[PDB]
């Protein structure tokens, strides 16, 4: 058994499934994470960042709304999230920002509303530092 | 009621609405069937239908055409009989069971030989 | 900013990210199967042992 | 039966041949349009559940019962059918109470035991359902009804085995719990710091519910 | 009428309607103590009718090359086409217009029932100029028919079935015209094609009405050498089919 | 139009038109709901039970049987009154207030009188 | 007197029959549509009267009145049977006085509905 077989899914549309990966860098709650071919069973719960699925040629990058993500014993991680995105050609800085300031005056709005706008500060943060 | 007693007056009507209310539903049944029926409307039905088999009847001039020895019920036991009905302890037994069925007891009979016959 | 002290399930705390990450996107590559993928309208309603319900609210 | 009562008796029933005809070829679209988001399902559910196949997570030794329908009728015998698995499962454990997601199905078991009935849901048949009001739904069973503390949870969903055929299914959800008690647990590296099995309850309620729905 | 059919000129004579004549003549036979038959009709009702619409013809080119054509009406009671009299014309002239009540009350008008409408003649007797953009008229509006159900429904519809719906809304809406307001060839010609190859899917449901008017007015002031064409040779040569589809998509451009 | 006037013959006309799909769905208000309609066919069926009823009108020489009394609407307020709901102007507005009214202003202040 | 009690009670079965054909398709109801349908069914079944067995207009005024405002809503279908004689009974021994002016009056005072507002609403709690 040679690389590890990669099974990138979504609720609404499923990317890799049973592909060979060299290697794949995922967010974890513990901190950033790596793998290659062979590597220990761990199970990490996925926080809102980016994963990059690497392959011999150029390595394609996504940006991940969170899940889990689950190394089996005979080499085989499995990545579970919701939504998706592309490199940078799908999010716009603009479209961004709209939200994003909205968000500070949420906490102005009712505590039971501004409770969900503390968590979208650090999603729409990361969401910068993508544009590299 | 105040010639053949109040009950038999009761049961009679009861069994009258039950089987008026499965023929209000016959355009009903053709088209779409028993699984759009209501769960009260679905059990009326098959009871309905238990009680139109019952009233079937051998008849000792017509056991050349049946081939099953003639049946004299009487008025007391039959009445007795459909009450027993009406109040769903019968709803266990298959329809089958009610056709060309005599005395109330003979349906208990038929149901239980019916078991033997199942392969 | 704790999510699962006053905030919400692990469901919710995803799903928070789901609908800001889809809406951080172009408005042009935004297909109808994203918008309605956001949108819901079912209510829930809390019975009790005698078929008695609470004042319905929006899920 | 005049001639009259006739040609307008005659004359509505073709207006419902019409409505019915058309009924059926609008459902062959919602099926196609509903295997996309089966298979998609059912594809990430393989991911998640591959977790326990190769590490035992099985109960050992109260009980939240939940049965997925729609809402609309006319779809022949669905809410007869999930409405009877239901019935057996609950003669051996009456005591467990059910939130059924469906007016349609409520008031097929609210007849039967209107007591374990503590909560319902509406407005689902619509459309296919998303991870987005799927994960909110489990949400209310962790807030309001605490689906935390009980012990073992069911789920009750109808796998169409073919397309003249369905077959009523059922699938358990275990909880954080019973996520220690795994036979097979040491196999996998995990920081007890995290929270990692509690947040894996309130995440794998969401997803098996919503590969029940879709 | 005859007497222009004859003396070789043409005559059109409209009857209506057949159905009191029928009424009529039965009090006479009655009265006269004569044989009742079907609704107390005598068994010579149809010959009459056959009598008098055998009358009207085509002349040859030896006998003058005159004509006579008759439109007789017939008013039956509640769509019963079965009816006797109705029955016996029906079964004389060579099509019909039938006309429906409820097609009126939506607002199509005039009400013209496209599907039992029928013309036994059809082309031999219809401008070529219109021909060649009719011809594909009779096959849309038979598919609309069909799915027209499907038009009740949400938009679950499949686009293929969607597309016979964008067009028939339109063609039906475009049919519907005006009482005391007859239009030319010339001036059909133009509205058939715009609407048959699909320049007014784009436009609203609700502005088809206008859309005759400015668009009329338009070519009667810049392709005004266009129509004059079309009444004159009463033909569509492949110059004009683009020439007309040109000035068409200029307007609808501008619109 | 040339006769009762180019607005009076367009308010008719529409009010014709609605009544009219109204009772050609009616094949689908009973066997799908009136959930199935769509956006424009929702909102058209609301106004045509509205203006359905907003046809009726009390007589005062049947004031005993219906015991409310006898109302004259004229026609300029009449044209008035359905053109206004042809806009949807009072979409706000309960259907029972429409029932047995004469005057538009009549319907306003009923369905007014009945939220108390 | 009987005029008062049931003014639109006519009106009122038409719409019952127009919910109950409705009611039909199998769709759940709201509380709306299922408030008149409980009450109309049970007006329906108030109705029925014995051959050979006339009633006053005594006793059909509140037996009218206790349905077209909603008391037999709280009350099972095949109650209202035997529900009918025992009301008449409770008044015939009690309320007897109220009886006596409908009666002779003819007509309902705004005394005598008071009266029998409160004759109807305690019955209601007994048993």
């Amino acid at each position: 058994s040679s690389g590890l077989k990669l099974q990138f899914a979504l609720p609404h549309e499923t990317l890799y499934s049973g592909s060979e990966v060299t290697q794949v860098n995922l967010p974890a709650k513990s901190g950033r994470i790596g793998v290659l071919a062979n590597h220990v069973p761990t199970v990490e719960q996925l926080l809102p960042g980016v994963v990059e699925v690497m392959e011999g040629s150029n390595s394609k990058k996504f940006f991940i709304s969170g899940g889990f993500a689950t190394v089996q014993p005979d080499s085989q991680l499995c990545v579970t999230a919701i939504e998706a995105f592309p490199l940078e050609s799908f999010s716009q800085e603009n479209i961004k920002n709209l939200l994003a300031e909205a968000k500070k005056n949420v906490s102005s709005s009712d505590a039971r509303e501004a409770a969900e706008a503390a968590i979208q500060v650090e999603v729409l943060e990361n969401l910068q530092s993508v544009l590299k | 009621a105040a010639v053949v007693g109040q009950e038999h007056y009761d049961v009679a009507s009861k069994v009258q609405e039950t089987l008026q209310t499965y023929k209000s539903l016959q355009d009903i049944i053709a088209i779409l069937g028993m699984d759009e029926l209501s769960e009260q409307d679905k059990l009326t039905v098959e009871r309905a239908r238990k009680i139109q088999r019952f009233l079937s009847q051998p008849f000792a001039v017509a056991e050349v055409f049946t081939g099953i020895p003639g049946k004299l019920v009487r008025l007391k036991d039959t009445v007795a009989s459909f009450k027993a009905v009406l109040e769903g302890k019968y709803d266990n037994i298959p329809e089958h069971a009610f056709y060309m069925v005599g005395g109330i007891e003979d349906v208990v009979a038929k149901a239980e030989k019916l078991a033997a016959e199942a392969n | 900013s704790a999510w699962r002290k006053a905030g919400i399930s692990y469901a919710a705390y995803l799903n928070v990210a789901a609908q800001a990450i889809r809406s951080s996107l172009k408005t042009e590559l935004q297909t109808a199967s994203v918008l309605n993928r956001s949108q819901t309208d079912a209510f829930y309603t809390q019975y009790k042992n005698g078929t008695a319900a609470s004042e319905p609210t929006p899920i | 039966a005049t001639l009259k009562e006739v040609e307008m008796r005659l004359k509505s029933i073709k207006n419902i041949e019409k409505i019915t005809k058309t009924m059926k070829i609008v459902a062959s679209t919602r099926l196609s349009k509903a295997e996309k988001a089966k298979i998609s399902a059912k594809k990430m559910d393989e991911a998640e559940q591959l977790f326990y196949k190769n590490a035992e997570t099985k109960n050992l030794d109260k009980e939240l019962i939940v049965a997925i329908t729609s809402d609309k009728g006319l779809c022949g015998s669905i809410h007869s059918q999930l409405a009877k698995a239901v019935r057996r499962h609950l003669n051996d454990q009456p005591n467990a109470d059910i939130v059924t997601i469906g007016d349609k199905i409520k008031m097929q078991l609210l007849r039967t035991h209107p007591n374990n009935i503590k909560l319902s849901i509406n407005g689902i048949g619509k459309d296919a359902p998303t991870f987005q009001e799927s994960a909110l739904i489990a949400d209310k069973l962790l807030s309001v009804m605490k689906a935390g503390t009980y012990p073992k949870i069911s789920i009750f969903y109808n796998d169409p085995v073919s397309s003249l055929s369905f077959e009523p299914s059922e699938k358990p959800i275990f909880n954080a719990k019973t996520i220690e008690q795994s036979p097979s647990f040491g196999k996998f590296e995990i920081d007890t710091d995290a929270n990692v099995p509690r947040d894996l309850f309130e995440y794998t309620l969401a997803n098996q519910m919503l590969t029940a729905m879709a | 009428g005859e007497w222009f059919r004859d003396n070789g000129k043409h005559a059109l004579i409209v009857y209506d309607d057949l159905s009191k004549q029928a009424v009529a003549y039965r009090q006479l036979s009655l009265l006269l103590r004569r044989p009742p038959g079907r609704e107390a009709y005598p068994g010579d009702v149809f010959y009459l009718h056959s009598r008098l619409l055998e009358r009207a013809a085509k002349l040859s080119e030896k006998e003058g090359s005159g004509s006579l054509t008759a439109l007789p009406v017939i008013e039956t009671q509640g769509g019963d086409v079965s009816a006797y009299i109705p029955t016996n014309v029906i079964s004389i002239t060579d099509g019909q217009i039938f006309l429906e009540a409820e097609l009126f009350y939506k607002g199509i008008r005039p009400a013209i029932n496209v599907g039992l409408s029928v013309s036994r003649v059809g082309s031999a007797a219809q401008v070529k100029a219109l021909k060649q953009v009719a011809g594909s008229l009779k096959l849309f509006l038979a598919q609309y028919r069909e799915v027209a159900a499907f038009a009740q429904f949400g938009s679950d519809l499949d686009a293929s079935t969607k597309q016979t719906l964008v067009r028939g809304e339109r063609l039906t809406q475009l049919l519907k015209q005006n009482q005391y307001s007859p239009l030319a060839t010339e001036e059909q010609v133009p509205l058939i094609y715009a609407g048959v190859n699909g320049h007014l899917d784009g436009i609203e449901l609700s502005r088809i009405g206008e859309f005759e008017s400015s668009f009329l007015s338009y070519l009667k002031s810049n392709h005004n050498e266009l129509l004059t064409e079309i009444r004159e040779k009463g033909e569509l040569s492949k110059e004009l089919l683009a020439s007309l589809k040109s000035a068409t998509e200029s307007f609808v451009a501008t619109f």
